């Protein structure tokens, strides 16, 4: 015979637009994410330098 | 949904505990590599 | 002039008056660019010697005594000008130009019957 | 622009909306624009490629894929007592678009309408098998070799002697090519 | 290709020949290669026809 | 002025195409008395556009038909 | 002639000797099998998926976007695989003739065919991740290379250069040929005339060649490929080595050729550039007596100064890329 | 001291300039594997094993190739660009801690040290474009200076808001102040306006139109042949692996981690290098990831954004230091 | 000698390792040229790196039909 389709026919392909939204981009939780890493660095931060400035106070 | 599942897409499948860190990881679990089968 | 540096539109001369000025104002703007044209092809001729192929060329149609024949060769002698003054001509173009820069001469037909006979038909 | 009869339905745009009007919040449109997070998302896709199996075959180890009706170089075939299958017909002369192939011909000693000359430029030929499909014995046919690139443009000029040697090397696969499309030409 | 001239045309001039090149090859009086060829001269140090 | 014509001498004389020298004049044509036809004549004023270092109007050069005319038309140009 | 319109548009080979086919068909007043019609149907959206391809992700590599390009053209590589395997090249394939095409489609194809396309959509999702809502690309993009739907008709511009500006308009529309008045297929059609609109048409253009090409491997009838005349297609070669008539046909159309009916056509398609014409003059010998053909690239490309006076130098490289542009096309 | 000072310097500069030169021919050779794999593909893999060759065949290759100079503007003029390039585009690293103090010259005013080689090395891109004798080519390295000195001000302006923090120009001092937090915390912003920064002042993609040649007028650096590419090329990839270690070293913790002298420094060294390595490959990730962005865009990016974020953050983080009384003392002390 | 057979094969496997040909990617062949750069065969695995301008380049590769038009562009690179 000749190259035909199945009897059935083949099944649908995907063809339109798939490009889902995730939560990994969406703008929101990033924007709380970098700022606790923000409000934590300025913690340690502080902690840290008050320590610093103690230590040249020993050395003085 | 507009994507098709990739148990339906004629490529190389990840198996195992590979399958599952693909799923966990990638932006769309559905979408293919490209790789033909070779069967 | 608008769609590019030396572009001519298209017109026909009313009458042989109109024919003339346009004829010997090409020749003007040819032996005119003819300084330019040795140094802007770097030719190794004098600017006499092209003055001189102009003239010719302008000479070969001398005897023309239709209107319409005119209007062509009018407009070849833009383009060919336009495409000479914009560098848009190679110095192999301007070169060919020059029927003494090929390596068989100038003189590539034979001088008589008895020449080109010796030789084999030149 | 549009066809004639009334307008689509609905081709008309609505008209333009204005900053207050848009949909969508300030939190989300500044976060976007400072977290550039489409760009992020781009950079994610390359790192999925990242890891996913390169298509790279190492060749000349490995090949590319070809088929029983690829063209390339050209051979002169023989029956399988070994007699030449070309005739001297010059169709293959004829149909040839760019003008390739010469062909001379007389009676052989023995009588027989065979040829004297058959030249094929390489540096002419088109590659599009007119001459296979034109020839009536299979004489002329395309090898799927692609890898005889030369020195000099002078080994680009087969002679009969060069073809039929083609034929003689490549014969298993010129068979095999034309017992696999044979059903279809 | 022609030869033919168009009036009121702006800047009418060849857009696929080679620049300074003579004849009109869409006519069928001309033939199918041309009258002239180009090559490398190595005296000259440039292309010729 | 004197100066200009001195100069219109040492191009005239030097064109090959003068039927004979010394036949020019402060007033003499080109094509009755130099016999010059039309494209010489085109080339003589050309060559006076050189030596004033002037270019002249298409229009100007039809006007220009003598060595007074030339002479006189240098002078109401500015650059000389 | 045939393989002459091979190397016009040479990333879409299949299309353009399909117009001259058309062409050529028309005056010979044949109808080409239903097979074939499908056949070259299918291979016209082949065609235009690697002529996009090919267009798309070159116009993005050269502003910079290096990463689409080398994804892409392994579908090209895939796609250029069914070229070599129905004819034997991987570009001029000379395939589809007046008649129909040369010879039948290996057993295999459709099904391979098949299972490329089951992941040809994810290849185009994951392109229109890297530029679609990339603020560089819209940015290179937006507001660059305008013309309006009023001047892109007068300038001559067809296909995306046309539907771009708001032009609802697709030759397989507006006058259908082989099959494509069996398949169904939507227009993307643009708003503002400029390059972010023509990509984006381009991009929903992949998206309906597949859908076409999926319809067309489940439509594909049975039956001959070649116009079923031996007076205007090559008879089978079994056919030419046992009977008397069809070894005449064959000798005379390889060394004279059929003889064309004389008058003249302008035949148009919806080639990937946008409308790819041809204008044949038959003097009713079997050589024509005049072919022109009609490059969109051709018009396109004299339109570079009306949509480019006035802008900037730095956009110039996006509209160069905005027009498919190959030269083969436009020169001739 | 022990032995002699010079054999000390010899062995303190040949310890720090040989490894680096072979750091900076493998990022090249990185760039092209990484970007492949990217592109699924593979990148070298042929020119030694795995590719490990490729860089020194590219290099020998070009310095054997013959060059071809202007039309005999200066042979002196023609050279000085790239040789400025080159030799300050290497003299950062003499300041580079690999470890407390351990750098070629442990210097108090280091960072200031770091910002003046870098603009003198700009000198050499506009002194070749000006030499080239070409309008065209000097146009784009004219583009590529403005776009230099411009991201010069970003990264200035955000290496002196980690001064702030730290009080000292002192790389070693910086490193030893992020033991209390690394500065990509509390700075998250500035770092990363410098990173993005540091791609635009190497010329790299997005930013990278000094190379670009399907640009039409772009592609300054696309005429150098020979000797002068392996100038340029080297003096970029080397500022590449220095802009790297620099942003290690303000933003995150330089050598610090997440007995025997010898692997403590090991365990710096490689500290060090894991962290601009990550760098590294993230500056390869972007040239993959994003189309070319046009010049007047870049400079309205610099100008309209970058700046004023980077000025109105000059303003408030002292602001914030002084109302915590975190000020930090400026004596010697880490 | 054999010191001379030496810097021959170092600058020979020099010249073979970085391989930068000038594409004038005149035609159609240009195509199959410009597939060379792409994933199945990857010519950059074994060095070579198509490069725009002629300075830059070893290899001169004339992919293309050459018209007399562009003849003195071919003889200038
Ligand atoms: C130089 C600075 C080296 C710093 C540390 C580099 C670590 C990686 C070393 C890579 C080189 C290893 C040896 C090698 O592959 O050479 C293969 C070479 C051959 O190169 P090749 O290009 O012919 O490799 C063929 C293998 N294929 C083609 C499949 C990939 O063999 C030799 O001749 C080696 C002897 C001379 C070695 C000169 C380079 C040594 C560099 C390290 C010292
Ligand atoms: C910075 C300046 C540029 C870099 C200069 C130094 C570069 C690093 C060392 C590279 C040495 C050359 C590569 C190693 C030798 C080699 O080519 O091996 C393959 C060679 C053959 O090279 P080949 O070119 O004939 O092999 C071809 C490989 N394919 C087929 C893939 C194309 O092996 C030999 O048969 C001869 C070995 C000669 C002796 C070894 C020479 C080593 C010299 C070390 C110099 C170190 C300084
Ligand atoms: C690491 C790779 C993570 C891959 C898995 C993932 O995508 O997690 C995304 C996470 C959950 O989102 P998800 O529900 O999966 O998406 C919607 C699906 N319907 O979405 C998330 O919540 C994670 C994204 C927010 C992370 C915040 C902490 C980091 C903040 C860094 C700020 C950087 C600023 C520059
Ligand atoms: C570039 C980036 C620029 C933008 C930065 C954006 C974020 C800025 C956030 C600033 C927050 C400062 C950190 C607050 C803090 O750490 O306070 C610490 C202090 C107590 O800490 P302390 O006693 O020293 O030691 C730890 C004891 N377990 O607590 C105190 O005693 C004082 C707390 C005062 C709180 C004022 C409001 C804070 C918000
Ligand atoms: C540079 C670094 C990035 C700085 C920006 C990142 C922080 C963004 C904070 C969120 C901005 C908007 C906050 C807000 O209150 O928005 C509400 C108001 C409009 O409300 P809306 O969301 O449109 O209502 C829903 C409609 N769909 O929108 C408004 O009226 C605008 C109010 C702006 C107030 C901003 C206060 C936060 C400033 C953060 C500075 C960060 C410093 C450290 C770095
Ligand atoms: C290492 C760790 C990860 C590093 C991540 C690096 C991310 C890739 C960096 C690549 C280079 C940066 C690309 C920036 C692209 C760009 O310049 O876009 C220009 C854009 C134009 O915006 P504008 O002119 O202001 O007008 C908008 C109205 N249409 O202007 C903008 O879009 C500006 C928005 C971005 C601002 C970022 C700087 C602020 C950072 C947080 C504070
Ligand atoms: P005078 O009375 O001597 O002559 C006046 C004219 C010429 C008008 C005649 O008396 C006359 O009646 N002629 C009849 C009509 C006529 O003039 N024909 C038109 C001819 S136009 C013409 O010949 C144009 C040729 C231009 C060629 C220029 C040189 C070639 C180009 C290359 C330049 C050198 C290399 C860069
Ligand atoms: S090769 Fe075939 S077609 Fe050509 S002359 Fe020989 S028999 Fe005839
Ligand atoms: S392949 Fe085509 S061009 Fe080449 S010889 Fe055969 S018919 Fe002629």
């Amino acid at each position: 015979p000749q190259d035909m389709p199945p009897p059935g026919g083949y099944e649908a392909v995907q063809y339109k637009r798939n490009l889902p939204s995730r939560g990994l981009f969406r703008p929101r939780p990033l924007l709380a994410g970098a700022a606790v890493l923000m409000l934590y660095g300025w913690y340690k931060l502080v902690k840290g330098i008050r320590e610093q400035n103690e230590l040249a106070r020993e050395k003085m | 949904s507009n994507a098709v599942s990739i148990t339906k897409k004629y490529t190389v499948q990840s198996t195992g505990i590979w399958e599952r860190i693909r799923r966990a990881l990638v932006i769309d679990p559905n979408r293919s590599n490209g790789v033909p089968l070779n069967p | 002039v608008q769609p590019t540096k030396f572009a001519v539109t298209v017109r026909q001369s009313r009458n042989w008056a109109d024919a003339k000025q346009r004829v010997i104002a090409a020749y003007r703007a040819w032996i005119r660019a003819a300084p330019e044209i040795q140094t802007m092809y770097s030719i190794p001729f004098p600017v006499s010697h092209i003055r001189t192929r102009i003239r010719q060329e302008f000479e070969r149609h001398r005897y023309v005594n239709k209107l319409n024949v005119v209007d062509v060769l009018l407009q070849q002698s833009n383009a060919d000008f336009q495409e000479t003054m914009n560098f848009w001509r190679q110095q192999s173009h301007v070169m060919a130009f020059f029927k003494e820069e090929h390596f068989r001469g100038e003189k590539r037909l034979p001088s008589n019957f008895i020449t080109g006979f010796l030789e084999g038909r030149n | 622009a549009t066809p004639a009869g009334p307008p689509p339905k609905n081709f008309r745009l609505p008209p333009p909306k204005n900053w207050d009007e848009e949909s969508e919040s300030t939190i989300d449109k500044v976060g976007k624009y400072f977290l550039m997070t489409e760009m992020l998302r781009g950079m994610y896709v390359l790192l999925e490629q990242f890891f996913r199996p390169p298509y790279t075959i190492y060749y000349p180890f490995e090949k590319g894929p070809i088929s029983p009706r690829f063209r390339g170089e050209h051979a002169l075939r023989r029956y399988p007592s070994g007699e030449e299958r070309c005739i001297a017909c010059k169709l293959c002369e004829a149909v040839c678009p760019a003008q390739a192939i010469t062909i001379e011909a007389e009676e052989r000693a023995d009588g027989s309408r065979r040829t004297t000359r058959y030249d094929i430029d390489m540096t002419k030929c088109i590659y599009c098998g007119f001459c296979q499909e034109s020839c009536p014995v299979d004489a002329i046919v395309e090898s799927p070799n692609a890898e005889y690139a030369t020195e000099t443009r002078e080994e680009l000029l087969y002679n009969k002697e060069k073809l039929l040697a083609n034929g003689d090397k490549w014969e298993p696969e010129l068979a095999a090519a034309i017992r696999a499309d044979a059903p279809y030409r | 290709m022609f030869g033919v001239l168009f009036v009121g045309h702006p800047d009418l001039r060849r857009i696929m020949t080679d620049y300074g090149f003579e004849g009109h090859p869409l006519r069928k009086d001309f033939p199918l290669t041309g009258y002239t060829e180009i090559r490398y001269d190595e005296e000259k140090k440039r292309i010729v026809v | 002025k004197v100066e200009v014509y001195e100069r219109i001498k040492s191009l005239l004389a030097g064109f090959d195409k003068v039927n004979d020298p010394n036949n020019i004049t402060e007033t003499a044509h080109f094509a009755n008395d130099l016999g010059l036809d039309s494209l010489d004549t085109v080339e003589v004023v050309m060559a006076i556009e050189e030596e004033f270092s002037i270019e002249i109007p298409d229009k100007d050069a039809d006007q220009i038909h003598s060595v007074d005319k030339a002479i006189e038309y240098i002078l109401r140009q500015p650059d000389a | 002639a045939l393989p002459y319109f091979d190397r016009l548009d040479y990333v879409s080979m299949m299309t353009n000797e399909q117009v001259f086919s058309l062409a050529v068909e028309k005056l010979l007043n044949i109808e080409i099998p239903p097979r074939a019609k499908f056949i070259r149907t299918m291979f016209g959206e082949i065609t235009r998926i690697l002529n996009h391809l090919m267009s798309v992700l070159s116009h993005a590599m050269d502003v910079g976007a290096l990463t689409p390009f080398l994804w892409g053209f392994e579908e090209r590589e895939k796609l250029m695989e069914f070229y070599e395997r129905v004819s034997g090249a991987r570009l001029h394939a000379a395939y589809v003739r007046p008649g129909g095409v040369h010879q039948d489609i290996p057993v295999g194809l459709l099904d391979d065919i098949y299972q490329w396309a089951t992941q040809f959509g994810d290849r185009i999702d994951e392109t229109e991740e890297m530029l679609t809502d990339n603020r560089i690309w819209i940015n290179r993009l937006k507001g660059v290379g305008v013309v309006s739907a009023a001047d892109a008709l007068n300038l001559s511009f067809t296909g995306v250069m046309l539907r771009g500006s708001g032009v609802p308009w697709d030759v397989r529309k507006s006058s259908p040929y082989d099959a494509y008045d069996q398949v169904e297929f939507d227009v993307p059609v643009g708003i503002n005339g400029d390059c972010y609109d023509r990509y984006l048409c381009r991009m929903e253009e992949f998206r309906q060649s597949l859908r076409i090409i999926h319809q067309c491997l489940n439509k594909m009838p049975a039956g001959p490929v070649r116009y079923e005349d031996y007076k205007i297609t090559p008879p089978p070669r079994a056919a030419m080595k046992e009977n008397m008539e069809a070894l005449i046909h064959h000798f005379l159309l390889f060394t004279k050729g059929y003889a064309v009916p004389p008058g003249d056509t302008y035949t148009a398609i919806e080639a990937p550039k946008g409308e790819m014409g041809v204008y044949v003059v038959s003097d009713g010998s079997e050589r024509p007596y005049r072919v022109h053909i009609r490059a969109p690239g051709f018009a396109h490309l004299s339109g570079f100064d009306h949509i480019t006076r006035g802008h900037l130098l730095a956009d110039a490289v996006a509209v160069i890329g905005t027009m498919d542009l190959v030269f083969g096309e436009v020169d001739r | 001291m022990s032995y002699s000072q010079t054999i000390n310097s010899l062995v303190e500069v040949v310890l720090v300039l040989v490894p680096s030169l072979v750091g900076i021919a493998y990022v090249t050779v990185g760039e092209r594997k990484t970007m492949g794999s990217m592109q699924r593909r593979l990148g070298p893999n042929a020119v030694g094993i795995y590719g490990l060759l490729q860089a020194f065949a590219d290099a020998l290759k070009l310095l054997l190739k013959e060059y071809v100079g202007p039309t005999q503007a200066n042979l002196v003029l023609f050279f000085l660009g790239p040789v400025i390039t080159l030799i300050f585009s290497l003299l950062g690293y003499a300041v580079i801690p690999y470890g407390p103090g351990l750098a070629v010259n442990d210097l108090s005013t280091g960072i200031l040290y770091m910002l003046a080689v870098s603009s003198l090395a700009t000198y050499g891109i506009l002194l070749a474009g000006w030499s080239a004798n070409s309008k065209y080519a000097f146009l784009g390295s004219l583009r590529s200076t403005a776009q230099l000195i411009s991201y010069e001000l970003v990264l200035s302006s955000s290496i002196l808001l980690v001064i702030m923090l730290s009080g000292s120009l002192s790389l070693t001092v910086i490193v030893e102040s992020q033991r209390a937090i690394w500065y990509i915390l509390p700075l998250l912003p500035v770092f990363i306006i410098f990173f993005i920064g540091s791609v635009a002042e190497t010329n790299r993609a997005p930013f990278d139109l000094a190379e670009a040649e399907s640009e039409l007028v772009s592609g300054f650096m696309t005429e150098h042949a020979a000797v002068i590419f392996v100038f340029f090329f080297l003096a970029e990839y080397g500022s590449i692996v220095l802009m790297c270690i620099l942003t290690s070293i303000l933003f995150l913790g330089g050598y610090l981690l997440i007995n025997a002298p010898t692997v403590e420094g090991s365990f710096y060294g490689l500290s060090l290098g894991v962290k601009t390595s990550i760098l590294i490959f993230v500056f390869i990730w972007t040239r993959a990831s994003f189309p070319r962005i046009r010049f007047d865009q870049l400079m309205s990016f610099c100008w309209t954004v970058l700046l004023p974020i980077l000025f109105a953050l000059i303003v408030l983080v002292p602001c914030i230091l002084y109302s915590f009384n975190i000020f930090p003392v400026n004596i010697s002390l880490l | 000698q054999y010191a001379l057979t030496t810097l021959d094969i170092i600058t020979n496997w020099a010249r073979q390792g970085s391989f930068w040909p000038m594409t004038f990617g005149l035609a159609c062949c240009a195509v199959e040229m410009m597939h060379l750069s792409t994933p199945r065969y990857d010519q950059d695995r074994l060095g070579i790196i198509f490069r725009a301008s002629p300075r830059q380049s070893d290899v001169m590769i004339v992919a293309g039909t050459l018209t007399n038009k562009m003849a003195p562009a071919l003889r200038q690179v």
